C-alpha cells in the first residue's frame, strides 16, 4: 500500500488550513504539505497559497519574510494549538487528506540522531537552504530565500520534532502594485532530510 | 489547357512588412507571404513552395519560413534588437513539384522590422555631482543627471523615470526629464538660506518610464546615486 | 514490480526521438525524460542530447531559446502527432523501454486538481522554474533557465495534460564556436510535481 | 524490505570514516553518503562534517576547493583503498549501517549505458552540477559550488564505477576567523543519476 | 460601586520609548504598552483592548499591535531602517467588552527607534586617482579615498576600513579614516627618489569598521580599487 | 661498513625550480624533489624522509610535501597568483628512521613560479569620453579607452581586445589596442562633414585577448560602454 508513504495537507483544500500572520484573525494561507518516505530520506514538498487580503498585499512590499513553523508531538503528530498549519496532516486518499488513525508517522520526522536539539557543536547540521519562485503578473520569476530549519525549539514537553520554513525576498521593486496584486503564490520546494525510526 | 509549366507564381505585392516583438519565443509566427497561382487549382503549379533566397544580416539564422503554407516564425536563436533593428528578406514563390531550375520567377521583398522591449536597465553617464545653491533661488534647474538606456531612442523603454530614495522629504526638489536628450533636470522649489551652512545630501533611484521586461525584472537591484549639493 | 513505476524515453535511443526546432525535417535531438512515482508525487528527470547540426549550433549563439511540449490523451498516452518527443513513453526493462503496453499511466499526468485547465485565478500554481548547466569544451558550465509548465493549454478534446518545458539562456557570449562546437547536452533537470490520481 | 532500497555510511559514525586532505594522515572528516533506488534512478544525499583542525580550518580562506573521490568494483563494492572515504557502504538498520554482506548493490551505480568510461563524444554527459551551503558563526549562507563527475576515470582493472564530488568555495570574505572556526559543515546536497541495472 | 463605565484607561506615561532592529523577523518583540486599570480587577473595564490608533509614516504596515496584552511585535513586511529611521504610534487604551463609541479616552504616544544593520557595502564616490610624490617626501596625506556608505552617518556600519590588495608590501603608504568626512586618506611613509621615474601602482579593498549584515555576507564580492600613483 | 649515521642526505642542486598553474585543484602534482643517498640502497639513511622548513610567505598553507617520495602538491587551499606571484621554500633530506635531531644537514630552497589563468575580466579606468571631430580628418588616434586588468601585466590574460558593438557600422572607427599602456587607441578612417552637426555615438566591448577562465567564463556578462563622439 503506497498511500501511507505520504503525509500531506491535501491538494488545493476548500478553506485555509494555515495561519502564517499573527495578525490574522483566523487561517489566512492555504499550506501544501507533502511528505514522502523515500528510503532513509524524507522528500519534503511545501508551498504557500495565499487567501486573505492581507496576506496577498505582501506582493506589494519588496522586503518580505514569513514562516511557517510545525511542531509534532513524540508520536509524530501535529501540534496544531502551535503550529502554523491548524490542520493535521493524513495519509493519501486519491486527491484528499485520508480520514483514520496515522500509522507509522514517526517515521516522517527529521531524526533527532542528524538534526539534535540544543547541541551548539552541531547546530550547522539543522539547516537547509533554497530557493522557490513568485510568477508575477506579467510572468515575472521573483526568487525567494528559503531557510528550513529542523530540530531547533521545543515549546514544551510535548513538542518533539521541528519543521521551520521561512520564506523571504528582498527586491529591488515590489513583484505587484496594488491594483494587479491578486494572490501570493510559491513555487513548490522539495528539499529531503533524513527521517527518524518507524 | 493543362497546368504546364508556363508562368511565374504570382504575389499580391513586391513588399511585405511584418513585424515582430525583440526577445520571442520560437516558433512566433512572424507573418505569412500570400500569394496565390494564375493557373488552376488543386493542380502542380497550385503546390506553391516558398523559399528564403537572402537575408541581408545574414549571419544569425533568426527566421523561418514555412516552405508549404509561406507563414514565417521565429527560432530558437532569440531576436535582439539592440543588435540588428530590423531584416530584410527577398524570398521567391515556386511553381511545379520542387524542381529547382535557373528559371526566372517572380520574387519579393520582406521588411521585418523588431519591435522594442524594455530589456536594457538605464545607467547613469555620470558618477559624482554637486551644485551650489544660494537664498532667494527658487525654480532654478542646476543640475541634470546624465543616463543611458540602449532600449531604443525616442521610446517609453528608454525615457527615464526618477525617484528620490531618500534626502529629500521637505520638498526642496523635484525631477523633470528632457526626452531630446534624456535628462534628469533636478529642480529647486523650497529655498536655503545659504549662510546656514547645511548640507542637502540625497539620493536618486533611475529607471524607465515603462515597466522592466520580465526577463530583467527580478535582476534590478537599484543602488541611489548619491547627489552632495552644498548650499 | 518496481519496473512499473518508471515511465521514460529509454537510456540513450540509438535515434533521436525528439523534434525541438519545427524547421527540422525530421527528428534532430534525444529527448531523455524520466517520470518516476515518488509517493503523491513524480519526480521528473529531463535533458536534452543534440543530434542534428542545426540543433549543435546553437552552442555558437548567446540568446537561445528551445522547447520540448509533451500532450497527454486521457489515459495518458502520449500524443506524439501533436509533441516534440515522437515515440511514446513506456515502462522499464533494463536500461531500455518495455515495449507492452501502459498500466497506469494516468497516474504519472500532472494532476487537474493542483494544476487546472483554464483558470484565471489558480495560473500561478501551473509554474515550475529551475536550473540546469551546459558545459562547454573547456570545462566552462553555462546556466539555463528551465520553465517547466503543467496543464496549460489543449489543442484538441483530445489533450487532456500538458508538459512544457523550455530551456533557454541568455549569456554574455557564446559558450561554443563554429568550430569547437561538437553537441549541445544539457545538464539533467529534476522536478517535481503533484501527481494524478491512478 | 525498504531497508535494502539504501546504500550510506549511517547517520553521524563516531569517528571520521573519511580522508579528504591528502596531508592527513588519517581519517580527517565524516562524509555521509546516502543512495535511494528511487524507480530508475538514485536519490544521491552528500555532506561533509570536518572533524581535524586542519580540515577545520578551511573556513578561515576565501578559496577552497575539496574532493570526495569513490570508486567501485564490478558488485558495486567500495574500493577504500584508493576511495576518500575508508569504510564501505552498507544498508539501513535504523540510523546505523546494517552488518552483513550487500545484496544488489550494483544496481546503485551509475549506469554506463548514460555515463560512459572514456567516450570524448558523450563527455559532457558525465556532468552533475549544483550548490550547497555552509553556515557561518553569524548564520551567513556561503554558497558552494559541487561538481559531481560520474565514471570519469578507473585508477585500474578492479574500477567499475566512478563518483567525484567536488566542493569549492570563491567568496570575497573568509566565512569564519581563526577564533571563530569551529566545524566545516556543508549542508547536504542532493542530485540524482540513472542508475545500473541490478 | 460596580465595574460600570465610569473613567478613562490608565496609562503609566504619555510617552512610551521602543527600539527594533533592522531587518528583524517577523513576530519579532518589538515593545510593551504597560497599561493599568483603576477599577476593580477582573472587570470589564479591567479587560483593555488597545488599539493603534495612527502611525505617522503610515503607509507600510509594518507593526502589529496584541489587542489584548498590548504587545507590539513586527509583521511580515521587513524593516529598512533607511528609508524610515524612526516611527510615532499614535494608540488608545479602551474600557468595556470591546464596543466602539466616540467617548474619549486617554491616548499615548510611541517612538520607536530602528536599530542600523550593517547592510550596505561601501562604494567609492571617487573612480580615478593619482598623486605626485616627490622625494624626501614623507608623512605626507595627499590623496583621500571618496567612499559612501548609507548605513547610519557616524556608525560603524558607516565608517570605512581599508586593506592594501596588492601594490604596497614594501610599506610606502598607510591608511587614516577620517569620521567626520568618512574619507579613505592615504600617507606617504617610505620616501621615493622621484627621479628614478619608477610607478608605484596598487589597489586596495573598501568596507566598513563593523562586519557586514548576514544578508550582504556571501554576496560581498570586492573589486580592487586600482589606485595608480606615479612618483 | 655499516649504514651507520654518517653523512648527510645528497642533494642534486641547492635550488629547485618548479612551477604550478594558478587556480588548481587540491593534489596537483606541482614539484618533485630528486634527491639521493651517498650511502648504501635499501638502508636506514636511504629511507630518505623530505620536510618542509620554510615557506617565506608562510601565512597559506599552499603546499603539501609527501615526506616519502619530496612530491610537491598542491592543497585545498587554492593558489591566488596576483596576490603571490611565486613561493620560496626552505627544505631538508632527513637520513635515519625519522628521529629529528639538531644535528645539521644539507637543505635547499625551491623557487616555485604560479602561472596565470585569465580569473579578472577587464574594467574601463575612465567613463565619460568625448572627441571632436573635424573634415579631411582620417587616420586620426584621437582618443584611447582606459583599461584595468589584473591577470599578470604584460600577459595575453591582460591585453585588451575590443569589438564594436553598436554604432560604427559604416567604419568610422577602429581600435588598436597598445601594449606598454593596455590601451584602446580607436582611430578615425571614414571622414566626417563637420558642418553636418551630426552624432557619431557608439558602444564597445572591453575583453582580454585571451579567452576568459573557465571559472569566470558564463560570470561574463559585458555591459556595453557608450562613447559619444560629437563631430
Amino acid at each position: 500500500d503506497d498511500n501511507i508513504n505520504t503525509l500531506w495537507t491535501g491538494v488545493n483544500p476548500t478553506t485555509a488550513n494555515c495561519q502564517i500572520m499573527a495578525s490574522s484573525e483566523s487561517n489566512d494561507c492555504k499550506l501544501i504539505l507533502t511528505l514522502v518516505k523515500t528510503g532513509a530520506l524524507v522528500t519534503a514538498f511545501v508551498y504557500v497559497i495565499g487567501v486573505s487580503n492581507d496576506f496577498n498585499m505582501l506582493t506589494t512590499h519588496k522586503n518580505i519574510n514569513f514562516t511557517a513553523e510545525l511542531f509534532f508531538d513524540s508520536t509524530g503528530n501535529l501540534l496544531t494549538s502551535l503550529s502554523s498549519l491548524k490542520t493535521p496532516l493524513n495519509h493519501k486518499s486519491g486527491q484528499n487528506m485520508a480520514t483514520g488513525a496515522l500509522t507509522n508517522a514517526k517515521g516522517f520526522m527529521p531524526s533527532t540522531t542528524a538534526y539534535p536539539f540544543n547541541v551548539n557543536s552541531r547546530e550547522k547540521e539543522n539547516y537547509i537552504y533554497g530557493t522557490c519562485y513568485y510568477t508575477a503578473s506579467d510572468h515575472t520569476a521573483f526568487p525567494i530565500d528559503i531557510s528550513v530549519m529542523l530540530n531547533q525549539r521545543a515549546l514544551n514537553n510535548e513538542t518533539s520534532y521541528c519543521i521551520r520554513v521561512t520564506w523571504s525576498w528582498n527586491t529591488g521593486v515590489a513583484p505587484e502594485v496594488q491594483t494587479s496584486a491578486t494572490t501570493l503564490v510559491t513555487s513548490p520546494f522539495t528539499f529531503y532530510y533524513i527521517r527518524e525510526d518507524d | 489547357v493543362l497546368d504546364i509549366n508556363d508562368n511565374e507564381p504570382v504575389f499580391t505585392q513586391d513588399v511585405f512588412v511584418g513585424s515582430v516583438e525583440e526577445l520571442s519565443a520560437a516558433h512566433t509566427l512572424v507573418m505569412k507571404i500570400n500569394a496565390t497561382d494564375a493557373d488552376e487549382p488543386n493542380t502542380l503549379n497550385s503546390k506553391i513552395s516558398y523559399r528564403i533566397v537572402s537575408l541581408e544580416p545574414a549571419y544569425p539564422p533568426v527566421f523561418y519560413l514555412n516552405k508549404d503554407t509561406g507563414e514565417i516564425y521565429t527560432t530558437s536563436v532569440t531576436l535582439d534588437r539592440e543588435e540588428h533593428s530590423s531584416y530584410t528578406l527577398t524570398v521567391e514563390a515556386r511553381d511545379g513539384n520542387g524542381e529547382v531550375t535557373d528559371k526566372p520567377v517572380k520574387q519579393a521583398q520582406v521588411q521585418i522590422r523588431i519591435l522594442d522591449v524594455n530589456d536594457n536597465i538605464p545607467v547613469v553617464e555620470n558618477k559624482v555631482l554637486e551644485g551650489m545653491v544660494e537664498e532667494n533661488q527658487v525654480n532654478v534647474e542646476v543640475t541634470r543627471i546624465k543616463v543611458f538606456d540602449a532600449d531604443e531612442i525616442g521610446s517609453d523603454n528608454w525615457l527615464a523615470n526618477f525617484t528620490f530614495a531618500s534626502g529629500n522629504e521637505g520638498g526642496y526638489f523635484h525631477i523633470e526629464t528632457d526626452a531630446q536628450t534624456n535628462e534628469g533636470i533636478v529642480t529647486l522649489i523650497k529655498e536655503v538660506d545659504y549662510e546656514e551652512m547645511k548640507n542637502l545630501d540625497f539620493s536618486v533611484i533611475v529607471a524607465n518610464k515603462a515597466a522592466f521586461h520580465k526577463s530583467i525584472r527580478s535582476k534590478y537591484k537599484p543602488t541611489p546615486i548619491p547627489i552632495k549639493v552644498k548650499v
